DNA sequence: ATTTTTTTTTTTT
């Protein structure tokens, strides 16, 4: 081509000398930082090269793909020009304006295109092809086109191996490869435009952008518009069974669970001064749940479910457990709708599910290859290390959903058994739950297993509780109706955005480790009750009774980073215990008020 | 060339007719709507020398119409066309149908289920579906099964979408039942449409290009030419096609059945305060809602005047974005038989739009999302088809809901309260918005109230079934000659057909007119007389208080937020912003009412 | 004909 002598002479003019930032430009250095990474994959962002020559938006997209490969042959020119050293051992990325799903159309194939997706279950990885070696039958000479090539024929007679061979040969050797695994899109549950047609459409990648991809997560992508090689091509049917496919050029994360500051800075020591000390349980928890008025229990409950998962492993016996579990038994009418919101959006992990009618019977494994229509899908457990399931109406699941959960909780794991494969499936993660009572919406301290029929091998694992019998109060009510005009009347401490900070360093430093402080007293707790709390509601002491309690006192204090402890933070989450386990028990249930309130 | 029949309509058509054009031009969309009328207006009635040959010669008109375009905007090779044409008279039914209705422009209508997505589809024609990418040559001799592949890429495309469709419901024959009929139309009517409308669409009926068939076994030939010194089969199938739409029946600046052209913010919205003002604040008009509105009916008249706010918008206030307010609320109707459930509940069907009447006990889960999809119909999955929801803000009351199985449970307790939607497949996880309420069609066990026991056992169902549904106003029967014989002497003329029901003095049709203008205030509630309200529900707990020994209650501030949902609409009612006092007293007097019918 | 699924009936203490 002709315009072409400009480009490559353009380009050289600036991945070298056109600098913004008091010099220096990042592109006379992100060469050999990338070379001496081995990485191959230099990055540009479009505001820059705008900056340099607006008119790289429209001879552009007559055809994008001729952009790229422009670029890459400057790259490799500038690569062994300056770096001949390392030429015996390229592709780049862009990444600025977006446009939304479904405005994409007809219109928008193959141009400059700036585009976004969520991820979902697909297939695994496997290579592609470049390059045309076919011949060798009559004289089988050495011929040697002059180009890797993609679908290209001429098929002569006359070839050079005595310009013979219009008969043919094939090779299988000699032969370029390059690893692709396929992706399956999803869109946002937050940008909705009410409930149109989901999201899926035929998406690419490729060799360097592979093995990255992650179930129900989200990337952003540059991409470009394309369509499927040949959708349907016959004298055929009422319509063309076309679908058209978008193939991955530069992949920028959507999510970021991990870090997500970059070049706030500013406010991040307000985190581990003021969410430090044994205060805390004051001053993180004053903004623990500040919606509405009632049941101060819960915010002090939840704040600590959120907060673990460890190994710890104890003498040579296995790994004992690394997860929390939450219960409760309300009646709607109890303002429990909110379920799930806040701190998953803390939470690095988790999926969500609503209830029966919606809950989970994947909670299936073969292995295929790819005609069409192969696919298979279940469980969420490799997700959510150290993630949660978060649920409302739990009551209704499936015995065998049960079996995962407690196996969960009992080996950290699931185990399958008389299968064709027998793959494994680890279990790091978490649980919520909001479900219903049996005989109506709440049965007195009379026993609570029965109060609402979970079955007996499912329950002890189970951790947390907080339940609400409710009488009347006046004074709040009023406030309360103060609060409907007042929280209608919107006419129109931790940092925000930081508190996640403490989800990444409170859990991370500090996770101390004790000898017997005074636990002798939960050789009281297992006897004297195994005397004292004898037939109201009274069975419920086990390991689980404070090997719970290893997992969420110590959240408690790992909430102040101590590091060495007394039985001070640890009995004040027992002060929850003396507030959590007093529920399940009839009303000759002061035995723990008498055996506990020194424990307060 | 004999189409040239149709170059005169072109002719014709463009001479004479020479700005929604004009905003076509920035993505070219080509779509103009045109008055089939304009054929007798001003092509001197040609509607059976134009209606035949539609797809014949409308590529003839859409050339016309292109030509048109150049004749002010430069235009290009590029354009191409869609054609609207609208105001058919003689709307012709489903069963006028046959060969002999090919190319036509009839017009039809129904609703909108079980659809599919967007997934679209030389300067010659090859767009065909009787279609061959190999051809034979252009210039010289070449191949005839060979072929090239082409510029895909500086050229002119479309999009679309598909569809089923059942049969309309003011048609409706013995028999028969409302088959499903296929469609694909073009783009810029695409995704414009949800389920439940009324249209008067093209009914353009073309034929299936077949591929193979199954059961075809009609003729069975080819064009093969005769003998001298797999093939194809030919059995097809119908379809039908579009080119304009028109949702009809469910619109404020209409001006409607009693108005005169009068000013209003809008144009017509609420311009009849003249005459409508008259009957806005004398609560004679109460008594003609009590009475000129159900001249036909006689029980319990409080039900007459309960109700009627239902109809009618709630608050949906400037307010939170943590949590949803809801305006409309849970309804029920009880009784005894022979007390005559099916005067009105059909006329609830009637009184207003989006009423659906059908029953429930037929019913399966699968009347809220459907089920699911697991071949790749459209993409595999498309599971947004429903049987609740498609109510774009409406009501959809059922009939029968005792012999009802315990699944509506999880349907219902969010759907009045939560308002979202998922099911347990391989679906996804995402979730929309319940626009819909309604009433109930219980009944009791025999029917008859014996008083010796709790209503709760005399109906021995779900526990929240009465705390969620706020409001029941029961109609019970008695031996008293005198109630009876009000009945049988409006029967004296309710076939003696002059004047044949209780006096009238307010018309449907105002009333129906005026609900709109009851939706345009938002009252805003801080009143001292609302803000003791408070003292209004405690006087009332007094009440609550009472009744619990025998026939305690499950009382709760969902019926808060109901009372003043009741008193704010009924501002609304009022056609005044800052709500009345007489609100409280009202709201505290008939609810306290609601108490009656459980009295044992 | 099999692979990946889903309900609507078939018949109930
Ligand atoms: N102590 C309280 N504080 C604030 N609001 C309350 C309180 N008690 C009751 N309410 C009100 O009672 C209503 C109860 O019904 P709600 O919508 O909570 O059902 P639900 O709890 O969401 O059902 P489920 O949790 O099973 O989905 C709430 O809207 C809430 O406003
Ligand atoms: N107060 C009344 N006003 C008007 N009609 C009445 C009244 N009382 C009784 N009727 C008449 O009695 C008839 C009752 O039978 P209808 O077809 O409504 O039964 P239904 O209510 O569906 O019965 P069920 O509810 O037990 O199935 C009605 O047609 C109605 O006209």
């Amino acid at each position: 081509l002709g315009p072409r002598t400009e480009i490559a002479n353009r380009f050289q003019s600036f991945l070298r000398t056109f600098v913004d930032e008091r010099g220096a430009y990042t592109y006379r250095d992100r060469i050999r930082r990338m070379c001496e990474q081995n990485m191959s994959s230099f990055v540009v962002s479009y505001t820059d090269l705008a900056n340099k020559e607006h008119v790289l938006a429209y001879f552009l997209p007559e055809a994008p793909f001729q952009m790229l490969e422009i670029f890459d042959k400057v790259a490799k020119d500038m690569v062994l020009s300056i770096f001949p050293t390392y030429e015996r051992v390229i592709h780049v990325r862009i990444s600025p304006l977006i446009e939304e799903l479904r405005t994409f159309r007809k219109l928008h194939l193959n141009q400059l295109v700036r585009t976004l997706g969520v991820v979902t279950a697909t297939t695994g990885v496997l290579p592609q092809l470049s390059v045309i070696k076919y011949d060798c039958v009559k004289c089988g000479y050495v011929l040697g086109p002059f180009v890797q090539s993609q679908n290209t024929e001429i098929k002569p007679g006359s070839c050079p191996e005595c310009q013979s061979t219009g008969p043919f040969s094939i090779n299988m050797e000699q032969t370029l490869y390059r690893n692709y695994q396929k992706i399956t899109l999803q869109e946002s549950p937050g940008r909705i435009p009410a409930g149109r047609i989901p999201r899926s459409k035929d998406v690419i990648l490729l060799a360097d952008l592979c093995d990255q991809c992650k179930p129900g997560d989200e990337l952003e992508v540059t991409g470009i518009y394309t369509n499927n090689y040949d959708g349907s091509l016959n004298t055929d049917q009422g319509f063309p069974v076309f679908a058209t496919v978008i193939i991955a050029n530069h992949v920028v994360v959507k999510d970021s669970k991990q870090v997500v500051q970059s070049l706030t800075d500013e406010d991040i020591a307000t985190i581990q001064k003021l969410s430090k000390d044994p205060r805390i349980v004051e001053r993180v928890v004053a903004s623990m749940a500040p919606s509405i008025y009632g049941h101060d229990y819960i915010k002090r409950a939840l704040a600590l479910a959120l907060f673990g998962g460890e190994s710890k492993n104890p003498g040579e016996k296995h790994k004992v457990r690394g997860d929390i579990n939450l219960l409760i038994c309300g009646d709607p009418g109890t303002a429990k709708s909110q379920f799930l919101k806040y701190t998953e959006k803390v939470a690095p992990r988790a999926v969500f599910t609503t209830g029966q009618g919606a809950s989970a019977v994947g909670l299936y494994v073969r292995r295929n290859p790819v005609s069409r229509e192969w696919t298979l899908e279940a469980g969420a457990l490799v997700l959510a290390d150290q993630g949660v399931c978060l649920i409302d109406e739990f009551d209704k699941m499936n015995d065998q959903d049960r079996t995962s959960i407690h196996e969960a909780m009992e080996q950290q794991s699931i185990s399958i058994s008389k299968a064709g494969i027998v793959t494994s499936l680890q279990a790091r993660c978490t649980v919520i739950a909001a479900a219903n009572p049996i005989g109506g919406r709440y049965d007195p301290s009379m026993t609570f297993s029965e109060n609402v029929n979970l079955s007996e091998p499912i329950l002890s694992r189970f951790d947390v509780l907080c339940v609400v019998k409710d009488e009347f109060d006046p004074m709040q009510d009023q406030q309360l109706a103060k609060f409907v005009v007042h929280s209608h009347m919107k006419h129109h401490e931790i940092p925000q955005d930081l508190l996640r900070q403490y989800i990444v360093y409170a859990k991370e430093n500090i996770r101390p480790k004790l000898t017997n402080i005074d636990e002798d007293k939960i050789a009281k707790m297992y006897a004297q009750l195994r005397q004292e709390s004898f037939a109201t509601g009274s069975l419920p002491i086990t390991v689980r009774h404070i090997e719970s309690v290893i997992r969420m006192s110590e959240a408690h204090a790992r909430m102040h980073l101590r590091e060495n402890v007394m039985e001070a933070d640890v009995s004040m989450a027992i002060r929850m215990m003396l507030e959590s386990f007093i529920e399940a028990q009839k009303f000759s249930v002061m035995k723990k008020m008498r055996s506990t309130f020194q424990k307060y | 060339v004999k189409d040239e029949v149709g170059i005169r309509a072109q002719k014709l058509f463009q001479d004479f007719l020479e700005r929604p054009a004009a905003s076509l031009e920035s993505p070219d969309r080509c779509t103009l709507e045109v008055s089939f009328e304009d054929v007798e207006k001003y092509d001197q009635n040609l509607a059976t020398a134009i209606i035949e040959e539609y797809y014949h010669i409308y590529p003839f008109l859409c050339q016309s119409v292109s030509n048109y375009v150049k004749d002010r905007i430069g235009l290009k090779t590029q354009k191409d066309c869609y054609v609207a044409f609208t105001e058919v008279p003689t709307r012709h039914k489903v069963r006028d149908l046959t060969t002999s209705k090919i190319g036509t422009l009839i017009r039809i209508s129904g609703q909108v289920v079980r659809t599919h997505p967007v997934h679209p589809e030389i300067r010659n024609v090859e767009q065909q579906f009787k279609f061959t990418n190999p051809t034979i040559c252009r210039n010289p001799v070449c191949s005839n099964r060979k072929r090239f592949m082409l510029d895909v890429e500086k050229s002119l495309f479309l999009d679309f979408q598909k569809i089923r469709i059942q049969e309309t419901q003011a048609e409706l024959p013995r028999g028969c039942i409302p088959r499903a009929v296929e469609i694909i139309l073009r783009s810029e009517l695409v995704e414009t449409v949800q389920a439940g409308d009324r249209y008067d669409f093209t009914g353009t009926l073309i034929v299936v290009p077949d591929v193979s068939v199954l059961a075809g076994v009609g003729t069975r030939a080819e064009n093969s030419s005769r003998h001298k010194p797999g093939m194809r089969e030919l059995n097809y199938r119908m379809a039908f096609l579009a080119c304009s739409v028109q949702a009809t029946t469910a619109r404020t600046d209409l001006p409607m059945s009693e108005v005169t052209a009068e000013d209003m913010k809008k144009q017509m919205t609420d311009a009849e305060w003249h005459k409508i003002y008259e009957m806005s604040k004398d609560r004679n008009l109460y008594q003609n809602l009590i009475s000129s509105l159900f001249p036909s009916i006689y029980g319990n008249d409080e039900v007459k005047r309960g109700i009627l706010l239902q109809q009618f918008g709630g608050v949906a206030k400037t307010t939170t974005e943590k949590t949803s307010l809801r305006g409309d609320i849970n309804v029920c109707i009880v009784g005894d038989p022979s007390t005559a459930k099916s005067q009105f509940l059909k006329q609830v069907s009637d009184f207003s739009p989006r009423a659906i009447y059908t029953s429930g006990k037929a019913s399966s889960a699968a009347g809220l999302t459907a089920a699911v999809v697991r071949d790749e119909e459209s993409f595999d999955f498309v599971i947004e088809a429903g049987a609740l929801m498609l109510a774009d803000n409406g009501i959809c009351c059922i009939d029968e809901f005792d012999k009802m199985d315990q699944r509506d449970q999880v349907a219902i307790h969010e759907a009045m309260e939560q308002q979202t939607i998922s099911i347990a497949r391989a679906g996804v996880r995402a979730t929309l918005n319940a626009r819909t309420s309604i009433l109930a069609a219980a009944n009791p066990i025999n029917g008859r109230y014996d008083r010796s026991k709790s209503l709760q056992q005399n109906i021995q169902l779900s526990a929240p079934i009465m705390s969620r549904f706020d409001l029941f106003f029961i109609l019970v029967d008695e031996c008293n000659e005198v109630v009876d014989y009000a009945i049988a002497r409006k029967i004296v003329d309710l076939h003696s057909n002059i004047e044949e029901s209780v006096e009238r003095a307010y018309t449907r049709e105002e009333v129906l007119r005026y609900v709109t203008f009851a939706r345009q205030f938002k009252p805003v509630i801080s009143q001292e007389a609302g803000h003791m309200l408070v003292e209004n529900y405690g006087h009332l707990r007094q009440r609550d208080t009472g009744t619990s020994g025998r026939s305690t209650w499950r009382i709760t501030v969902r019926q808060l937020e109901s009372m003043i949902r009741l008193s704010e609409a009924m501002a609304k009612l009022e056609c005044s912003n800052r709500v009345l006092e007489r609100h409280v007293k009202e709201a505290f007097r008939l609810l306290n009412k609601s108490i009656i019918r459980v009295e044992q």
